[PDB]
């Protein structure tokens, strides 16, 4: 057998269907070839044959696959606005065509909140769960009625309608059925036919099945799933009804699930509805047909399918859950009670026990209209199945003590203070009865804190409420159990060491550790006060003889990291080492020998390698002594296969030019300077350390790996030994410190590695306490009903710090941050080392006459800032590195979602608690994953009232440290802060309202006292009142002033976009970024 | 018990390793007994021994461990460990193993679980290619609607027959299928009944190793393949080592040559790529046509996946293009990787060692001995084959060569031949004798102690090292105490009587 042969041969060879390839290839080839009269043939043939041209060939030659959305959406959405004058077709076609399918988030929020006028962007963009959706409808209607210069936008109208149905979903089905008489081809038939079927409805079921099945195009499996489930369901008892319906299709519809393989979005989605509907319909139809066909009263229906089928099906189906799935599956799968109860104990227990999961799951998981709109034998079921109105209506129709005490104390406690009122009702109602759960925590914490806040004699009676905590000794545990530790603060309001001596010692010693081993942290900080006993015997005996390996990291790290100071370590280490050594065997021989030898084996080399020693010794000796006997010392020590061609050029030039005069100095200086400077690492533990060996893993010792050995996370699992690896340990690139990245190869399922950040810290070992603040992020795991499943949980690692300056970080794919990857990747390629700020500041600041005569201007900043600061190094590095670093949809989607979620969650979660640093050395990252892991005076108010000592000082001093990048701050993500406002505003605004628990203990214990110089904080913070502000004033003022508000009259609350617009507009500009004053001098 | 214990414990490896699948499956498929220590010890030892040495071992071990481990009684640690290791090593593969592992796993998990479901499912849950790598003879609008609806500008071009014919033909042609029972309800219900998803996540994703590993593995794991691989490896290694060794100064002798001798695309690339991609033939046609046209006129998946008529063109085009392109512009990685993986190791090691060692002088012996000893001694069949082949083939420095046999053999048929040949053929003394003799202390103690004591005592200050090490090690303290005390003490009256009376009195009084 160039565009005419490829377009004519490729477009004409495929015709020997096939409409999109011939129409798109003929129209694009004819329009581009006829309108462009060379990169399309090479890029299309090389890019399409090796695996604009790659997105069209790879995105169009897949026969409409799942991977074509990235190339088609990226190529069709990469250029739309800011081009000539056509924007309605690109904005409407790109927003309407890209604001569908399943993967949206940033596309739906940015396209639905930043396009044309968008009058419904507040309720539509701020909706999500459907909170402010209640009104949204009102706003839409109003605009419609008004008009007069409206932007039409039907899509908006339809959205409003859908929202309306959702709101009126289930509960408001009354009027929704009217839609079946008009608007609602699938919503009226599916909602009205699925929400209430009948027994002898042949015409009502034959029209939906015979009219909702014509192709049927299941993709889009709403009509096929509703018609198949509605047509196959319903016990009609028509002889061959279950056999013909279950034998004709049934399993064949499962083949439609294979279509999901062509569109995995997202993971389950259709698998839960198809598997739950097919398994529930097949199990309910088979059990109802067999039980209904095997008679009953005639032999009382025997048994078999009763306790095992009802207990296994009700326990597995009711207990195996995750909104629409609970209401649709629970409301649609409740048809078995009519067939088994109408042809007569299982209907009342199954229907009453299974029908209550939608109110508790929807009302407890949807948290305003869901809980208020979704909610002698008839008095208990009718009154229990669901200030004077709650007590009179709930008590006029134990539940009385928990409902009256929890409703009266929780509903009457705020107000503001408490004092009395709920003190007698909470203490009297919680100091008796028997089993209770919320009364001990709510009435115990509120009555103990409010009653013990006055610090008097009667407050000592509140210590008796601590006995109620014993009632929680057999009620499992959980993170909320940590709140019980706050009750220990009530002991501070007691007398000396008595009061709760028998109750605390007997209750704490007669039970397990629970919160005495899994909590730790703050418990390891109470040492200067009277904490040498009380819970020391129960915590040391239970944690040392009940928790197995749990006190080895805290005892070895706390005892080995750091005249009362010189005598406390001998008595504590002698008593703990004697009681533990006499308790176990050998208390911790493998942990003490392995931790002492491995943690103390870094003292001897503690060296470099061959290039640093040969280049430093040859360069220092030759450069310091020069200002073939001597040439044999560098060749014998620099021969390690890392001198190319330094050994050949230095040995050949130095050995060949060892005479004359100019050849020796020129060849020795040029060869020694170029060879010694062009090759300037490794770490060999077998020829320096030699401890890992016989640390043979210590002949397979009985010890866990470092990092995966805790009391709560991964507890009582496959705890095996780690085989480590060889001895060829390489450093992490080469920053300011020698990061010794070790390798921990585990053949028993522990193949990982280790790291070391040399031995330097800011506040020494106390700086490690700052890492405890990261543990506060774990508290979010106790309050994430939708952020944990919608935000892919959060980034967290395992870092075991050794001694007082060593840290064992986890590196999955090397380690790279912002300054290392930006400075190393941007300062490479050409001849670059110290430019950007040095070349721009030195050339721009030294290009004029230094005098400066006289001001001048010479403004300002301004053009000098834009010419000596904005000189590229922003969109080209982030766009070229982020765009060129990806090669498929997994790298772009995983890099964009992981970078946006990790940067927004790490910046929003790490930019608080006096840690809002706009410079580097903060939120770090890696490579393949990312993440970010690396006064005035006193004026005290004595006592009594403490709601008037609000001294707010506002004086700017020092601070600064708010520059550098920026740079690609508004271009590193996606259109500034489009996708970060939903996760940052929703995740940051979703908390700080309930489920506090750890607040006064972590804030008061971590903030009190000041470090260092314990004089003003220790001598001024030791009072005899309630709160001393500091943590309460900073946390209440910052959280209350920064998280306000959430509700109003017409759903007009701040943030919304007040935090992103005020923070981005007030932190990403010229005077704001150049004049510092970011977070008001770190708050401070 | 005698056949499974003797045949499974007595292990030329194809009959003994493959006899347990048919013997244990056919003998255990009659619903009998014989378990407890036999199924538990056989499943734990078979999973640890079969998984510690990691295509016949994965298919035979994964396909044979489920038949012997899934036919017991209870579901304790043997079911979670054996099912987690066997199911984690290979899941839904080898056709028969996929249909034979899902029935026993789903029936055993559902029947045995109907606290084990939370720990077994949560501790053994793994999101892989189960929903997309199943099929087993089983049997769209985003790109067409977005790509076809995103444009439609400029002028007009019908734009109705494509959407109507594609939607009606695709929905009408795709909405009707056919099936005949077979195994649709079991695979669909058993494979789709597990409803325990946990989001998705799993980002990760992300030049001498690909060319050296692909050229050395593809050229060494392959007549034309032996002549082209031997001539290309010998010419590339000799030309790269001789050309990169920086020699030829001002010699007066001869023998200083033989360094180099060897030295329309739009229609063929567009027609071959469009015609071959618009219809296994795309990799051979595109790689052979692009490699032959590009290499004659002027990638790792086809050579790596096809090298294990397309093998000669893929191996010759990939090896010639990678060797010529990578060498036309490192001896430890190519020589160790090409010689450490049986005629290629002896021919490449003997030809490269004889030609490189005879063609040269302290830089070649010091760099070759230090790089070969450090690279060969610094690195389960790769360590024994590379250390035994490199040490036995290169040994024809007592601390580095004596420390690797005792440290590698004591930290874990090749150990006896390698340790006996290297220790017996490889033969200041207080540190090596006291450290090796005191640190080297059932065949490793008798072989190392008898070989070191016989060679050190027969080839010619041990009272302080033997008395201090034996008194401190024997006085400082179930198989470690009896084996260490009996083996270390069977080779001062208070330490011998008081220290030896507890072993005979405690061992004889029980």
């Amino acid at each position: 057998s160039a565009e005419t042969i490829h377009n004519a041969w490729v477009v004409v060879f495929p015709v020997a269907s096939r409409y999109e390839l011939e129409f798109t290839r003929a129209l694009v080839k004819l329009l581009f070839k006829d309108y462009h009269i060379p990169n399309v043939i090479k890029s299309l043939l090389d890019g399409v044959g090796k695996c604009p041209h790659l997105v069209k060939y790879l995105g169009s030659n897949y026969n409409a696959w799942y991977g074509a959305i990235k190339l088609l959406e990226e190529l069709s959405e990469g250029q739309g606005i800011d081009n000539q004058k056509i924007s309605d077709a690109n904005q409407d076609a790109l927003l309407e065509v890209y604001m569908s399918l399943q993967e949206d988030d940033m596309f739906y929020g940015t396209w639905r909140r930043r396009a044309k006028y968008f009058e419904t962007n507040a309720a539509l963009s701020y909706e999500q769960i459907g909170i402010w959706d209640k009104a949204l409808q009102l706003y839409e209607a109003a605009q419609i009625k008004a008009r007069s210069g409206v932007f039409p936008f039907g899509e908006s109208e339809y959205s409003l309608w859908e929202d309306h149905w959702i709101y009126c979903a289930e509960k408001l089905q009354h009027w929704e059925i009217l839609t079946e008489l008009a608007k609602h081809e699938g919503f009226t038939d599916l909602l009205l036919e699925c929400g209430w079927r009948g027994a002898d409805w042949i015409a009502d079921r034959e029209p939906l099945e015979q009219s909702v099945k014509t192709v049927m195009d299941i993709p889009t499996p709403r009509r096929q799933i509703f018609q198949t489930f509605l047509a196959l369901q319903g016990f009609s008892q028509q002889k061959d009804t279950l056999q013909d319906v279950s034998r004709l299709c049934d399993e064949g519809i499962q083949l439609t699930l294979r279509k999901w393989n062509a569109l995995p979005q997202r993971v389950t989605r259709a698998h839960i509805g198809l598997l739950h509907t097919f398994q529930q319909y097949v199990e309910l139809m088979e059990a109802s047909q067999v039980y209904s066909s095997l008679v009953t009263t005639n032999a009382q229906n025997l048994d078999v399918k009763s306790q095992e089928l009802k207990r296994v099906l009700q326990a597995w189906r009711e207990r195996l859950p995750n909104d629409i799935n609970i209401w649709n599956d629970l409301v649609t799968w409740r048809q078995h009670v009519f067939g088994v109860i109408n042809r007569v104990s299982y209907a009342y227990r199954g229907y009453h026990e299974m029908a209550w999961v939608i109110n508790r799951f929807a009302h407890v998981a949807r948290k305003v209209c869901i809980n208020q709109l979704t909610k002698a034998f008839l008095k208990l079921r009718e009154q229990a199945k669901c200030s004077e109105l709650n007590t009179g209506l709930d008590v006029i129709s134990a539940t009385q003590q928990k409902a009256e005490f929890f409703t009266l104390k929780g509903m009457f406690l705020a107000k503001l203070n408490a004092k009395d009122e709920a003190n007698q009702a909470f203490a009297t109602a919680v100091q008796i009865d028997l089993n209770l759960p919320k009364a001990w925590a709510e009435w115990g914490f509120f009555n103990d804190r409010r009653f013990k806040e006055n610090p008097e004699e009667i407050f000592h009676a509140k210590n008796a409420i601590s006995c109620y905590l014993q009632a929680a000794g057999l009620y499992k545990d959980g993170k909320t159990r940590k709140l019980l530790c706050r009750i220990l603060w009530l002991i501070s309001l007691d007398d000396a060491a008595g009061s709760l001596a028998k109750t605390f010692e007997d209750h704490h010693g007669e039970s397990p550790v629970w919160y005495w081993i899994t909590f730790v942290p703050q418990l390891l900080t109470s040492l200067s006060h009277k904490e040498a006993k009380i819970v020391r015997h129960i915590l040391i005996q239970i944690a040392k003889s009940y928790p197995q390996s749990l006190h080895f990291q805290l005892r070895t790290t706390k005892e080995d990291y750091q005249t009362t100071d010189s005598r406390q370590p001998w008595q504590d280490v002698e008593e703990i080492m004697g009681i533990l050594k006499t308790a176990y065997p050998l208390l911790a021989l493998s942990l003490e020998s392995l931790v002492d030898q491995l943690n103390q084996r870094f003292k001897c080399n503690a060296d470099e390698d061959a290039y640093r020693l040969v280049i430093v010794l040859y360069n220092d000796g030759v450069q310091q002594m020069n200002r073939p006997a001597a040439t044999e010392a560098s060749i014998s020590r620099f021969a390690d296969s890392v001198l190319p061609k330094n050994i050949r050029e230095v040995f050949e030039q130095d050995i060949i030019a060892c005479n004359p005069n100019l050849e020796t100095y020129i060849s020795k200086l040029r060869k020694w300077r170029d060879c010694l400077e062009e090759k300037l690492g490794k770490a060999d533990l077998e020829r320096v350390s030699l401890h890992l060996s016989l640390f043979h893993h210590q002949k397979f010792e009985d010890i866990e790996i470092p990092g995966q050995y805790l009391l709560h996370k991964d507890n009582n699992n496959h705890f095996i030994k780690i085989e480590r690896f060889l001895p060829t340990l390489d450093l992490v690139r080469g920053s300011n410190g020698c990061y010794k990245r070790m390798t921990i190869r585990g053949n028993d399922g522990s193949l990982h590695p280790f790291a070391v950040q040399f031995p330097a810290a800011r506040h020494c070992r106390r700086e490690e306490r700052i890492f405890q603040l990261f543990r506060i992020f774990d508290d979010a795991l106790s309050r994430k009903v939708q952020s944990r499943r919608r935000n892919i949980s959060l980034t967290l690692p395992i870092a075991v710090p050794l001694s007082p300056h060593i840290r064992i970080l986890n590196d999955d794919k090397r380690y790279t941050t912002l300054m290392g990857i930006y400075e190393e990747f941007c300062r490479r390629k050409g001849q670059s080392r110290d430019e950007p700020f040095a070349y721009t500041i030195q050339k721009l600041r030294a290009a004029f006459d230094p005098r400066l005569p006289k001001p001048d201007i010479v403004s300002v900043r301004a053009e000098v800032l834009a010419s000596i600061q904005s000189t590229l190094v922003p969109s080209t590095l982030l766009k070229d590195y982020y765009t060129e670093k990806f090669s498929n949809y997994e790298n772009y989607w995983l890099f964009r979602k992981q970078f946006t979620a990790q940067y927004a969650s790490f910046i929003f979660m790490t930019y608080i608690m006096c840690i809002n640093s706009r410079q580097p050395q903060k939120i770090h990252i890696n490579e393949g994953s990312g993440n970010i892991w690396t006064s005035t005076a006193y004026n005290n108010s004595t006592l009594d009232p403490a709601v008037k000592a609000g001294a707010p000082i506002f004086y700017n001093t020092e601070s600064v440290p708010f520059r550098l990048t920026p740079n690609i701050q508004k271009f590193i993500g996606e259109a500034g802060l489009e996708g970060i406002l939903s996760v940052y505003i929703l995740v940051i605004a979703n908390s700080l309202s309930d489920s506090e628990f750890d607040m006064e203990q972590y804030l008061s214990l971590f903030v009190r006292d000041e470090v260092i110089s314990w004089f003003a904080q220790q001598h001024r913070a030791s009072a005899q009142t309630n709160q001393l502000r500091e943590i309460v004033r900073v946390n209440v003022e910052l959280l209350t002033k920064r998280v306000l508000q959430l509700n109003h009259i017409p759903n007009s609350q701040n943030v919304a976009t007040q935090f992103v617009l005020n923070l981005i507009s007030q932190a990403v500009n010229p005077r704001n970024l150049a004049y510092t004053d970011s977070a008001w001098m770190a708050y401070l | 018990f005698y056949l499974i214990r003797t045949l499974f414990r007595s292990i030329e490896n194809l009959y003994k390793e493959i006899m347990p699948l048919l013997q244990v499956l056919l003998e255990s498929l009659s619903k009998l007994i014989h378990e407890a220590r036999r199924p538990q010890e056989r499943d734990i030892y078979v999973e640890l021994c079969l998984t510690v040495p990691v295509v016949l071992v994965p298919h035979l071990s994964y396909l044979m461990k489920p038949l012997v481990y899934a036919l017991n009684g209870s579901q304790e640690s043997v079911s979670q460990g054996l099912r987690t290791l066997e199911l984690c090593v290979d899941l839904t593969a080898e056709y028969f193993d996929p249909i034979i592992e899902p029935v026993i796993d789903d029936v055993m998990e559902a029947l045995s679980k109907h606290s084990h479901t939370t720990l077994r499912i949560l501790g053994k849950l793994g999101g892989r290619n189960r929903t997309f790598i199943k099929p087993v003879d089983n049997l769209p609008g985003l790109s067409a609607a977005f790509s076809l609806l995103t444009d439609p500008r400029p002028r007009i071009h019908y734009r109705i027959n494509s959407f109507k014919y594609i939607s009606g033909i695709f929905q009408l042609f795709l909405g009707a299928t056919q099936l005949p029972d077979d195994y649709a309800n079991r695979l669909k219900e058993s494979m789709d009944i597990i409803l325990e998803d946990t989001i998705a996540p799993d980002e990760p994703l992300n030049s001498q190793m690909e060319l050296l590993v692909k050229l050395l593995e593809s050229i060494f794991y392959a007549q034309e393949v032996r002549e082209e691989s031997k001539a290309l490896i010998r010419g590339t290694c000799n030309h790269f080592i001789l050309l990169y060794f920086n020699k030829m100064v001002i010699d007066k002798r001869k023998f200083v040559r033989k360094f180099s001798v060897d030295n329309l695309n739009e229609n063929c690339i567009f027609d071959a790529i469009i015609y071959a991609l618009s219809s296994s033939a795309v990799r051979s046609m595109g790689l052979e046509s692009v490699q032959l046209i590009y290499d004659s006129c002027v990638p790792l998946n086809v050579m790596c996946s096809k090298f294990i008529e397309e093998p000669y063109h893929k191996k010759l085009a990939g090896c010639i293009g990678l060797e010529m392109m990578l060498n036309s512009l490192n001896a430890r990685q190519l020589e160790i990787i090409r010689a450490l993986f049986c005629e290629v190791t002896n021919t490449a090691k003997r030809l490269i060692l004889n030609s490189l060692k005879e063609w040269n002088n302290d830089v070649f012996s010091s760099v070759f001995q230090n790089l070969v000893s450090s690279l060969i001694v610094d690195l389960e069949i790769v360590r024994a084959t590379a250390q035994e082949a490199l040490r036995t083939l290169s040994e024809t420095p007592i601390a580095t060569m004596i420390s690797p046999c005792k440290h590698i053999l004591l930290a874990p048929f090749q150990m006896q031949i390698g340790n006996i040949d290297a220790i017996t053929f490889c033969m200041e003394e207080l540190n090596r004798l006291v450290q090796e003799a005191l640190a080297l202390v059932s065949e490793q103690l008798v072989r190392l102690r008898v070989v070191c004591i016989q060679l050190l005592s027969l080839a010619i200050r041990s009272n302080i090292r033997v008395k201090i090490l034996v008194v401190f090690f024997k006085s400082l303290c179930e198989i470690i105490r009896a084996a260490h005390g009996g083996l270390k003490a069977v080779i001062p009256k208070e330490l011998l009587q008081n220290g030896l009376r507890p072993m005979l009195m405690n061992l004889s009084d029980h």
